[PDB]
């Protein structure tokens, strides 16, 4: 009956990059949702699955907690069923999807004067990622047919590039901070509920 | 972005006797909390490098009680209240505030 | 015990990549913040990266700012240093330090304090 280490996740000074994304599992504990519910910052909280004032009188066995910084504009491409670099390179949902999203905009921190250079996200990827799957390998990606032998140049490029989150940026792109909640029923005990 | 210096460069002690180390910086390292964040490290020459102090003179643990720290502001030191024959090689003060992290030139003490 | 081993060391051409590894066994990995920290041939040492407790990178060195990348591995207790544009003067030890204060147990979350260091490799680079 201890209180979920939810803040450790939200209130963070540092959140992974999103080619990165950092997962914390949730286990053993009485999850207040209603804390965070009761906060107008996290302004997106597009949830598809269950209703938030519903589970809060719910439980399941494990609860899953991926944060990362993304664009502004490129919030959207947290959704299930949904393409760009972000979903198809760096952290799709699966079609099937039962938690919730909760996204919002960090200009104070997430960014710096003379831009940032501690967030990357894929570019290039021979192939879509699976639902939650993380890649964090840099090995070149071949586009021609020429082996590129780990040096980056014509039709070799190294995948992360940096993004150059600035306060004067633009919304679209100022930075955003997205944190994926995922539930999980299986044949354990449930550990967590409200 | 911070520039930290030492003094003295370099001194040379005798067992025995207390010995001080002066750590200055540029920025006073005073944080909201009211605390110093500068962090005093001993590298023994052929051997990795060891914590002596954190958090300006909260005494790290498992070393001797023989150490002290003060200071504040911007400029901190050091005090080895008894030397002995196996307090001899470099020491170094490193910032905790803004990063990147920096690491003073490093003073030399020997026999 | 607590173990921190590193590896990847060997002579390399300048203009060419390296990919360091730290392995920590002995304590739970996910509450002490990591950084990797040079020491250059017979000098002082030097702060080149680190990482926080949740993956989160926190800066690098001024002078190394463009090249190297930091990741961050808590399923395998794994933290990794990509380092690109090999230059000569890049030839050092490294070691992979731990911090201090476990997260939440006190303002800020912890960053200072590198107590505990493994046994630095050899990176060198020459033609
Ligand atoms: C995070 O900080 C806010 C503001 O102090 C607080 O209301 C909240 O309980 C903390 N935990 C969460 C929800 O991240």
């Amino acid at each position: 009956t201890n209180l979920c280490p939810f803040d450790e996740v939200f209130n963070a000074t540092r959140f992974a990059s999103v080619y990165a994304w950092n997962r914390k599992r949730i286990s053993n504990c009485v999850a207040d949702y209603s804390v965070l519910y009761n906060l107008a910052p996290f302004f997106t909280f597009k949830c598809y699955g269950v209703s938030p004032t519903k589970l809060n009188d719910l439980c399941f066995t494990n609860v899953y907690a991926d944060s990362f910084v993304i664009r502004g504009d490129e919030v959207r491409q947290i959704a299930p069923g949904q393409t760009g670099n972000i979903a198809d390179y760096n952290y799709k949902l699966p079609d099937d999807f039962t938690g919730c999203v909760i996204a919002w905009n960090s200009n104070k921190l997430d960014s710096k004067v003379s831009g940032n250079y501690n967030y990357l996200y894929r570019l290039f990827r021979k192939s879509n990622l699976k639902p939650f799957e993380r890649d964090i390998s840099t090995e070149i990606y071949q586009a021609g047919n020429k082996p590129c032998n780990g040096v980056a140049g014509f039709n070799c490029y190294f995948p992360l590039r940096s993004y150059s989150f600035r306060p004067t940026y633009g919304v679209g792109h100022q930075p955003y901070r997205v944190v994926v909640l995922s539930f999980e029923l299986l044949h354990a005990p449930a550990t967590v509920c409200g | 972005d911070i520039v930290m210096t030492q003094s003295p460069l370099s001194l040379p002690v005798t067992p025995g006797e207390p010995a001080s180390i002066s750590c200055r910086s540029s920025q006073s390292l005073l944080h909201s909390n009211g605390y110093n964040y500068l962090d005093w490290y001993l590298q023994k020459p052929g051997q990795s490098p060891q914590l002596l102090i954190y958090l300006g003179s909260n005494r790290a643990s498992g070393v001797p009680d023989r150490f002290s720290g003060s200071g504040s502001g911007t400029d901190f030191t050091l005090k080895i209240s008894r030397v002995e024959a196996e307090d001899v090689g470099v020491y170094y003060c490193m910032q905790a505030l803004q990063t990147p992290f920096t690491f003073g030139p490093g003073t030399k003490v020997d026999i | 015990q607590v173990q921190l081993l590193e590896s990847g060391g060997g002579l390399v051409q300048p203009g060419r990549s390296l990919r360091l590894s730290c392995a920590a066994s002995g304590f739970t990995f996910d509450d002490y913040a990591m950084h990797w920290v040079r020491q250059a041939p017979g000098k002082g040492l030097e702060w080149v990266s680190g990482v926080s407790w949740n993956s989160g990178t926190i800066g690098y060195a001024d002078s190394v700012k463009g090249r190297f990348t930091i990741s961050r591995d808590n399923a395998k207790n794994s933290l990794y240093l990509h380092m690109r544009s090999l230059r000569a003067e890049d030839t050092a030890l490294y070691y992979c330090a731990k911090a201090v204060e476990m997260v939440r147990g006190l303002g800020a979350d912890p960053e200072y304090g590198m107590d505990v260091w493994g046994q630095g490799t050899t990176v060198t680079v020459s033609s």
